[PDB]
RNA sequence: UAAAUUAAUAAAUAAUUAUUAAACUAAUUUUAUAUUAAUAUUAUGAAAAAUUUUUUUUUUUUUUAAUUUUU
């Protein structure tokens, strides 16, 4: 198959499974009209919901990109709202709320500004320190 | 053709205009106006001689 | 060809002898709407001819 | 290895348990998520990865023989340094090097070409044979899949 | 092989498809006094544009009540859709005063094809091939209302054609393209690539059949000298324009392999009517010897100037050689000035 | 033959240390990499950046539980009509349009109805009489849809409607233009 | 402004029934013959039966209607690859009716045979009845 | 000389080398009966 | 011809006035007084020496320029190229591939991030039971243990049938 | 924007508000459009500084909507200014067999044009409202109870369900139409 | 794109490719179809038995594209 020596050009990954039928409306076929092949139903899918227009198209209504990252974090922090706290959680929650406001992306890093701020951070025999107003 | 004069057809042009030579005077040419078999260069000798092998 | 992309003129006038373009009013020297490698009118090439050639009288004689 | 076309900038861990789950796919799963290529901003120059914990190892499966008839054979350079091992063989050395084996196995799919690609996916899985694993402070998530 | 042409085939390129350009009146001329001689806001225009060629259909079908209608429509869009007087809202009514015509409302027609011309003397520059549209609906009208007296309009639209139609440009590119093909007994239907100048040139088309229609008037009457009087315009009409089209033969034998001869073949040609027109004796080429080194005997001052700078003698190539051959050329500077001189 | 030396010696600037010095050995490299620049876009460089993109719109498929295997087929059962270059365009940038599109085609909505043929009127066949002043039945139908999909385009305030406010009056501007 | 064709008269027959009614989705399965292996359309099918042609850059609202516009209304002329397009549809059509045309002549004549097939066909095929 | 019975590598480690000279039409495509190490 | 402001300053042009290949001075004599009137803002500065470069050449209003060989060029194919300096804007020699369609790429809605869709999880579409740990309705209850019963009716029913049947 | 239901035309109006895209279908290719961009397109006819509109429209989108136009989307508006009518950069090939002696340099550079979008402008005309899992119009519109809710997958039965996280299996849908 | 072949009294053409030229009718779709002459060119090499896989050598650039499942 084109160019037999070897095929490594990314392949597509199966489909994930459907979630179960529990409603027996014919939840199971493929081959059938009242439904596509893909079963997408999230958390979050009743939100889009979707408006008929009169040229045949659809005016679907989402929620914005500043409420699902405001959404997320609520479900993300509040996993323990007295509970354990990791590193990897804080550092998550630090980036949610950098990406629920204005969310391009920073243009240049995310840890230049510690990388340079460890002076105050550090105690370092404050002969040689780093006062904000050097003395 | 244009729909109308207010929308002009631009100027972008193809190999057949952006490469083409100087119209030396063909035969018909210096037939009609002799005015025009200024140099020697410009008397050619016949069409159907296309030229050495 | 279209190689030589920039180069060859310099940008700016000559001193005195370079003109720019007034607009279709004026007539600018050697213009003329036909191919003429030899160039010439009734000043530097004058014909020796009662008439001037022309399409009109077969010839520039009497 | 901060080294642009690394990318430690948008990681997620996840986690694998192992399982149960068969050695011939864990192998695979964990490799679309080292490689990085459940991400839909993935290009194959930026190596995007997600560090991936695949604990419970010893608790692999291997349908039918295949314990005892498929063989980790690697060729040496000394003449008459061909060497055959099963993985009932490898498996009394070390339980992870047939998972890193079977890793191998799929990051160099697509990747064999550039030795900074072949092996730098690689780095990302860490093989624990028990549930036991330092990266409580990672927050493993433990991600969902049927094979 | 050949071709089935039973998929879709892409169009060729040709020199026929060269968007050829209007035709107007020069800057100062105006429509009234040459004849007497002898952004904007949206509206749907291609969605009207299609509501008229169903006029252009519909009143070339017999359906002349109907078209009326598609017409009226494209003709009001337009007089919104366009200034007033714009060169294309006078046209549309070009095609309702024809479609008035053929439903016996003439007294309208006439009142509409008037109309017009105030659209197009009013101007800055008419397109000529409307001029001679109005101008053929003006003589038709007056057909239609049979008065003998309103037929000498044709003859005065033509007037106009004669006098500001330059027959050239219509077959200015297509002159040369025969010297295109280079097979003699095969593909040799390019050697005879003919354009015809009722399907390319408009004005030209017009023109004929009032040089036609006005014949038939002459012929009707009973007139003699009126039926000549066309005649002989409508042949001397055409007759400059197969003109404008001759040519020689080149090769006329299977030419092979000198595909870059494709530059000197097709080219801006000047036309028969243009190289005597503008001849280089009766449109002379302006030379300033400001710009040149030399000049007639008498005005040698006039050269491009120079710096300090001495004439030091001719540039006789003997020069070089031994001074024998230097002492021959030894008058031949002396005798060159008072030649020079006056 | 004509070797496209005089193009092919201006690049032997970006080579290596023996190529970029002799004229020769350059020539040979440069040609071959030319020719094999040529010979991959026209062949194979499709089938690999071509299969790129269908693993990224479907890796952004599995964020919503399907795939290109089931979307593929159901972005072309509702008529959407997206390039599959243009579904990577969306599962890239606007996140969000992409799941509302993963929404419908795992809706049960009607996709839209096959386009329909050409319709004879029933005013084709209404026998018309020897009548001259009326216009025909079928135009006089015709022409009223062409100008109510003429008014339904745009919002053009057509002289902010100063046209016939209503369609039996425009159909009537021919009227305008008699005396 | 934006168009949607989609026909020459435009016309669509809209999707959406009524407030209440039964949605009435077109069958998905692929018009096999032998009904056994059971298929379902593949993506190049609903292309086709969704008007455009195998591929949507074809007899479809991908060429017919224009690229572009100007603002304020005025349509773009045609090109070499336009007028190339519209005499190949009407070549579609002159195939189709020039066919029917003669089929009608060998009709009104009876020229068109009773038995059906070849005589090269009916003695290779058994299910074909004898005449 | 006569070059029968081709073999079409496809990895290693994951062929068994059995299946290799497999794809032939042939008592082969079955287990090797006895196998050495 | 960026915001109705034209790229184009002035176009630099070189010819002979007297010596030979007339389609530049040609050139001049029909086209260049048109294309004059659609852009007069562009500076065509026209100069006349005597060993005349071919090369028509325009200085664009950033400091660029271009130039186009004209030798051998015919009149039509230098106001095609005359045409060609007004056009560009000379800033950028972009290959047109698939990736340079759009010089700036800017998303409305953000870009897809990996935060965005993380706590999604897979969802029924109506409510399903907990069928393994819910407590039973009286209906339920009365339903399972006549399944389950004509279950274990069916099995022990058949025991003893291996036995009695081989006496009966 | 255009509707019948009162109470659409006071929840979906401030939807279409905002900056808008739309992704368009000129000359073969698919554009993702908005106000500000410039983007090549194959060569137009269109002489340069002229004002041009794209008529062929696939699917507008702001940042709370999205109108999916299933083959097209009529009556949405997106305007751009030619700026450039240029040559990209050349594809230089070259096409010599090794067995003859020949070799073609055919480079050809491509044709495009840059148009810088002016502005995307959008009023649709709803039907009504439909709920995705069953495709049928709704009657009435209620600006908080989403049509359709969505319900947890884990019916206990299957001893192996993959458990997410503790907090990703449960959790709601908030309201966002207000 | 492999085709041609008769030593020797009155039997229509060797064949190839090539250059250069030539003519549409009893003979159907309203389909399809490289026939003729003149000249240039004759060395690309099978022995036995049996018998009355496949289309590729060659692409102007951008997209687009229907032949995949392990024991």
């Amino acid at each position: 198959v084109y160019s037999s020596k070897k095929d490594r050009t990314f392949k597509v990954m199966p489909v994930p499974p459907p979630p179960p039928a529990t409603t027996a409306v014919e939840q199971r076929d493929d081959f059938a009209d009242n439904r596509g092949l893909s079963a997408t139903t999230r958390t979050l899918s009743p939100t889009f919901r979707m408006f008929a227009l009169e040229d045949g198209g659809v005016l679907v209504s989402h929620p914005s990109h500043a409420q699902i990252m405001r959404w997320n974090q609520r479900v993300h922090t509040e996993e323990g709202k007295a509970a354990n706290s990791t590193v990897m959680d804080e550092y998550v929650n630090s980036r949610i709320q950098a990406i629920i406001a204005d969310n391009t992306i920073e243009n240049t890093s995310l840890s230049q500004w510690r990388k340079a701020h460890m002076w105050n951070v550090i105690k370092s025999h404050g002969k040689l320190q780093r006062r904000w107003g050097t003395p | 053709k244009e729909f109308d004069a207010d929308h002009p057809l631009p100027v972008v042009g193809t190999r057949l205009n952006e490469r083409t030579t100087t119209h030396k005077w063909s035969h018909w040419d210096q037939y009609i106006n002799p005015q025009i078999t200024q140099s020697w260069m410009y008397l050619t000798q016949t069409p159907e001689y296309v030229g050495p092998r | 060809y279209d190689s030589r992309s920039s180069g060859v003129h310099d940008v700016a006038p000559r001193d005195g002898v370079d003109f720019m373009y007034e607009g279709p009013q004026q007539v600018l020297p050697g213009a003329h709407p036909l191919p003429l490698f030899h160039p010439d009118n009734s000043v530097t090439r004058p014909p020796v001819s009662p008439y001037l050639p022309s399409p009109q009288r077969p010839h520039p004689y009497f | 290895m901060s080294k642009q076309w690394l990318c430690r900038e948008g990681e997620r861990w996840w986690l694998l348990d192992a399982r149960g789950q068969q050695l011939p796919h864990v192998a695979k799963i964990a490799a679309q998520y080292m490689t990085g290529q459940h991400r839909p901003d993935f290009t194959p120059g930026m190596m995007t990865g997600d560090h991936v914990v695949i604990t419970n190892i010893k608790d692999a499966v291997m349908t039918g023989d295949n314990w005892i008839r498929v063989p980790i054979t690697w060729q040496t350079a000394y003449p008459g340094g061909k060497y055959r091992v099963r993985l009932s063989e490898m498996y009394e050395r070390d339980p992870c090097m047939v998972m890193w084996w079977y890793l191998k196995d799929e990051v160099n799919r697509h990747f064999v070409r550039k030795l900074k690609t072949r092996t730098a996916p690689l780095e990302k899985a860490w093989l624990y044979e028990d549930s036991v694993h330092p990266h409580a402070e990672k927050n493993p998530r433990p991600l969902v899949w049927t094979d | 092989i050949t071709r089935l042409y039973t998929s879709y085939f892409k169009g060729e390129l040709f020199p026929n498809q060269l968007a050829r350009p209007l035709e107007r009146l020069p800057r100062g001329v105006s429509l009234a006094a040459a004849r007497k001689g002898q952004r904007r806001p949206y509206v749907p225009l291609g969605e009207v544009a299609k509501l008229e060629l169903q006029g252009d259909y519909l009143t070339e079908g017999g359906l002349h009540q109907e078209a009326l209608e598609y017409y009226g429509v494209v003709a009001k869009a337009y007089e919104l859709a366009y200034p007033k007087d714009h060169p294309q809202v006078a046209g549309i009514r070009l095609k309702l005063a024809g479609a008035f015509r053929r439903t016996g409302r003439l007294t309208s027609s006439k009142a509409n094809c008037e109309a017009v011309l105030q659209m197009l003397d009013s101007a800055v520059q008419p397109p000529l091939e409307l001029i001679v549209e109005a101008l053929f609906e003006l003589g038709l009208t007056s057909e239609a209302m049979s008065d003998a007296a309103a037929g000498t309009v044709f003859e005065e639209a033509v007037a106009l054609v004669d006098m500001f139609h330059n027959s050239g440009q219509s077959h200015k590119m297509l002159r040369l393209l025969p010297r295109l093909g280079r097979r003699f007994n095969l593909n040799f239907e390019e050697k005879f690539v003919y354009f015809s100048p009722f399907d390319y040139d408009r004005v030209f088309a017009l023109a004929d059949q009032c040089l036609e229609r006005a014949e038939v008037f002459y012929q009707a009457r009973n007139d003699r000298a009126g039926v000549m009087r066309v005649l002989q315009q409508r042949k001397e009409l055409i007759d400059k324009k197969f003109f404008n089209m001759r040519d020689f033969a080149g090769r006329i034998h299977t030419m092979r392999g000198h595909w870059k001869r494709r530059a000197q073949v097709l080219t801006n040609a000047p036309t028969p009517d243009e190289l005597l027109r503008y001849s280089p004796t009766i449109h002379q080429v302006y030379r300033d010897f400001k710009y040149e080194l030399n000049a007639p005997i008498g005005r040698e001052k006039e050269v491009q100037p120079g710096v300090n700078r001495v004439v030091h003698d001719m540039g006789n190539p003997y020069r070089r050689s031994g001074v024998r051959s230097q002492r021959m050329f030894r008058d031949a500077e002396k005798n060159f000035e008072k030649y020079i001189r006056a | 033959y004509y070797r496209a030396t005089a193009e092919l010696d201006r690049l032997r600037g970006m080579l290596r240390g023996r190529a970029r010095l002799e004229r020769k050995v350059g020539l040979k490299r440069i040609t071959f990499l030319m020719r094999t620049q040529t010979r991959y876009r026209v062949e194979q460089k499709a089938h690999w950046e071509r299969a790129i993109v269908r693993k990224n719109v479907d890796s952004a498929a599995h964020e919503h539980g399907s795939g290109w295997q089931h979307l593929r087929n159901d972005l072309a059962r509702q008529n959407l009509m997206l390039l599959p270059r243009t579904q990577q365009q969306l599962a890239q940038y606007e996140p969000l349009a992409f799941r509302a599109v993963m929404e419908l085609c795992a809706s049960r909505v009607a996709p839209p109805p096959p386009p329909m043929t050409a319709q004879v009127p029933e005013e084709a066949y209404a026998t018309r009489p020897e009548d001259p002043k009326v216009a025909h039945p079928a135009a006089r139908r015709q022409l009223e849809e062409c100008v109510e999909r003429m008014l339904c385009t745009g919002r053009s305030d057509v002289l902010q409607r100063e046209g016939p406010r209503t369609t039996q009056a425009w159909m009537d501007a021919w009227k305008e233009y008699d005396l | 402004y934006s168009e949607y064709r989609s026909s020459y008269t435009g016309a669509r027959s809209a999707p959406w029934a009524a407030p209440e009614a039964a949605p009435a989705y077109p069958s998905a399965r692929s018009p096999f013959p032998l009904e056994r292996p059971r298929f379902r359309k593949t993506h190049i099918e609903w292309m086709l039966h969704h008007g455009h042609g195998d591929r949507y850059g074809k007899y479809g609202p991908s060429r017919e209607i224009a690229d572009f516009e100007y603002a304020d209304g005025t349509p773009s002329s045609i090109s070499g690859k336009r007028f190339a397009l519209k005499h190949h549809q009407d070549h579609l059509l002159v195939q189709l009716i020039r066919s029917a045309a003669i089929v009608e002549r060998f009709e009104e004549e009876e020229l068109l045979p009773r038995i059906p097939g070849t005589p090269e066909q009916r003695s290779w095929d058994p299910e074909i009845p004898l005449f | 000389a006569a070059a029968a019975a081709a073999a079409a590598a496809a990895a290693a480690a994951a062929a068994a080398a059995a299946a290799a000279a497999a794809a032939a039409a042939a008592a082969a495509a079955a287990a090797a009966a006895a196998a050495a190490a | 011809s960026r915001n109705g402001e034209l790229c184009l300053q002035r176009i630099i042009v070189s010819y002979s006035p007297n010596k030979g290949n007339p389609a530049m001075r040609q050139f001049m004599a029909t086209h260049l007084p048109e294309f004059h009137r659609q852009y007069p803002q562009v500076k065509i500065d026209i100069r006349p020496r005597q060993w005349p470069e071919s090369s028509i050449t325009g200085i664009y209003r950033d400091g660029s320029e271009k130039a186009y060989s004209i030798r051998f060029l015919s009149s039509m194919g230098i106001n095609v190229r005359f045409h060609r300096l007004v056009n560009e804007g000379n800033d950028y020699n972009h290959s047109f591939s698939a990736s340079h369609l759009h010089l700036q790429r800017r998303s409305v809605q953000g870009t897809w991030n990996p935060y965005l869709w993380n706590y999604e999880g897979t969802r029924a579409r109506h409510k399903p039971p907990a069928q393994w740990s819910r407590k039973l309705t009286e209906k339920e209850w009365d339903y399972y243990v006549q399944q389950y019963g004509a279950q274990m009716k069916a099995e022990e029913d058949t025991i003893a049938d291996r036995v009695r049947r081989y006496t009966d | 924007l255009r509707s019948a239901n009162p109470t659409i035309a006071k929840a979906l109006q401030p939807l279409i508000e905002g900056p808008k895209f739309a992704v368009v279908y000129c000359g073969n290719h698919q554009y993702k459009v908005s106000p500000g961009d410039v983007i090549a397109v194959q060569r137009l006819r269109a002489p340069i500084g002229s004002q041009i509109a794209l008529k062929k429209v696939l699917m507008v989108g702001g940042p709370r909507f999205t109108a999916i136009g299933r083959p097209l989307l009529e009556h949405v508006r997106v305007t751009a200014d030619v700026e450039e009518q240029k040559r990209m950069r050349n594809v230089v090939s070259l096409f010599s067999t090794p067995g003859r002696r020949r070799l073609r340099w055919l480079d050809a550079q491509h044709a495009a044009t840059i148009l810088r979008i002016r502005e995307v402008v959008y009023e649709p005309t709803v039907v009504g409202e439909l709920d995705k899992y069953d495709g049928v119009l709704l009657k009435d519109f209620h600006a908080d109870r989403h049509p359709n809710p969505v319900f947890t997958a884990n019916d206990g039965y299957d001893l192996y369900y993959p458990k997410d996280w503790n907090k990703v299996e449960e959790a709601s849908a908030f309201l966002e139409m207000m």
